[PDB]
Protein backbone atom coordinates (compact mmCIF):
# COMPACT_ATOMS: atom_id res chain seq x y z
CA UNK A 1 0.00 0.00 0.00
CA UNK A 2 1.83 3.06 -1.31
CA UNK A 3 -1.37 5.04 -0.76
CA UNK A 4 -1.29 6.76 2.64
CA UNK A 5 -3.72 5.45 5.23
CA UNK A 6 -6.34 8.10 5.98
CA UNK A 7 -6.20 8.58 9.75
CA UNK A 8 -9.36 9.70 11.52
CA UNK A 9 -9.11 13.06 13.26
CA UNK A 10 -11.41 12.07 16.14
CA UNK A 11 -13.18 9.06 17.63
CA UNK A 12 -16.53 8.45 15.99
CA UNK A 13 -16.22 11.59 13.85
CA UNK A 14 -16.08 10.42 10.25
CA UNK A 15 -13.29 12.65 8.94
CA UNK A 16 -10.16 10.90 7.67
CA UNK A 17 -7.07 12.83 6.61
CA UNK A 18 -4.05 11.95 4.49
CA UNK A 19 -1.94 13.43 1.70
CA UNK A 20 -2.33 13.60 -2.08
CA UNK A 21 0.25 15.20 -4.37
CA UNK A 22 -0.07 15.88 -8.09
CA UNK A 23 2.18 16.81 -11.01
CA UNK A 24 2.28 16.97 -14.81
CA UNK A 25 4.48 14.69 -16.92
CA UNK A 26 4.50 15.92 -20.56
CA UNK A 27 3.48 13.43 -23.25
CA UNK A 28 3.16 13.37 -27.03
CA UNK A 29 -0.01 14.19 -28.98
CA UNK A 30 0.30 15.94 -32.35
CA UNK A 31 -2.29 18.62 -33.14
CA UNK A 32 -2.06 20.20 -36.58
CA UNK A 33 -3.11 23.81 -37.17
CA UNK A 34 -3.39 24.30 -40.96
CA UNK A 35 -1.80 27.24 -42.76
CA UNK A 36 -5.10 27.86 -44.59
CA UNK A 37 -6.24 29.92 -41.57
CA UNK A 38 -2.96 31.16 -40.05
CA UNK A 39 -0.50 31.24 -43.01
CA UNK A 40 1.85 29.21 -40.76
CA UNK A 41 1.32 25.61 -39.70
CA UNK A 42 1.53 24.61 -36.03
CA UNK A 43 2.33 21.10 -34.80
CA UNK A 44 1.46 21.22 -31.10
CA UNK A 45 2.38 18.61 -28.51
CA UNK A 46 -0.50 18.83 -26.04
CA UNK A 47 -0.66 19.28 -22.26
CA UNK A 48 0.88 16.01 -21.15
CA UNK A 49 -0.34 13.60 -18.49
CA UNK A 50 -1.65 14.18 -14.99
CA UNK A 51 0.35 12.15 -12.46
CA UNK B 1 -18.03 19.91 42.49
CA UNK B 2 -18.74 18.74 38.93
CA UNK B 3 -18.21 21.89 36.82
CA UNK B 4 -15.36 22.43 34.37
CA UNK B 5 -14.81 25.92 32.93
CA UNK B 6 -12.70 26.79 29.89
CA UNK B 7 -12.02 30.45 29.14
CA UNK B 8 -10.29 31.67 25.98
CA UNK B 9 -9.21 35.13 24.81
CA UNK B 10 -11.00 36.98 22.04
CA UNK B 11 -8.77 35.53 19.32
CA UNK B 12 -9.17 31.92 20.48
CA UNK B 13 -12.98 31.97 20.74
CA UNK B 14 -13.48 30.60 17.21
CA UNK B 15 -13.29 26.85 17.69
CA UNK B 16 -12.34 26.93 21.37
CA UNK B 17 -12.65 23.36 22.54
CA UNK B 18 -12.09 20.88 25.36
CA UNK B 19 -10.99 17.28 24.86
CA UNK B 20 -11.93 14.85 27.63
CA UNK B 21 -9.77 11.75 28.06
CA UNK B 22 -11.09 9.22 30.55
CA UNK B 23 -8.68 6.49 31.67
CA UNK B 24 -9.53 3.45 33.75
CA UNK B 25 -8.44 3.58 37.38
CA UNK B 26 -7.51 -0.10 37.02
CA UNK B 27 -4.30 -1.86 36.01
CA UNK B 28 -6.04 -4.85 34.40
CA UNK B 29 -8.16 -2.65 32.13
CA UNK B 30 -5.04 -0.84 30.88
CA UNK B 31 -3.25 -4.14 30.28
CA UNK B 32 -6.03 -6.12 28.59
CA UNK B 33 -7.27 -3.48 26.12
CA UNK B 34 -4.03 -1.80 25.01
CA UNK B 35 -4.23 -3.49 21.60
CA UNK B 36 -7.93 -2.81 20.97
CA UNK B 37 -7.50 0.91 21.62
CA UNK B 38 -10.45 1.05 24.03
CA UNK B 39 -8.73 1.51 27.40
CA UNK B 40 -8.87 5.31 27.23
CA UNK B 41 -11.82 7.18 25.73
CA UNK B 42 -11.58 10.69 24.31
CA UNK B 43 -14.27 13.10 23.14
CA UNK B 44 -14.43 16.79 22.29
CA UNK B 45 -16.70 19.78 22.94
CA UNK B 46 -16.24 22.81 20.72
CA UNK B 47 -17.82 26.17 19.90
CA UNK B 48 -20.17 25.48 16.96
CA UNK B 49 -19.77 27.33 13.68
CA UNK B 50 -23.10 29.16 13.83
CA UNK B 51 -24.78 31.48 11.35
Amino acid sequence: NVLPTLTELAAGNGTFTGSLQFTIVPNNTVVQIPSSLTKTSFAVYTNGSLA
Amino acid sequence: QNTLIYVVPNGSFVGSNIKLTYTTTDYAVLHYFYSTGQYKVFKTVSVPNVT
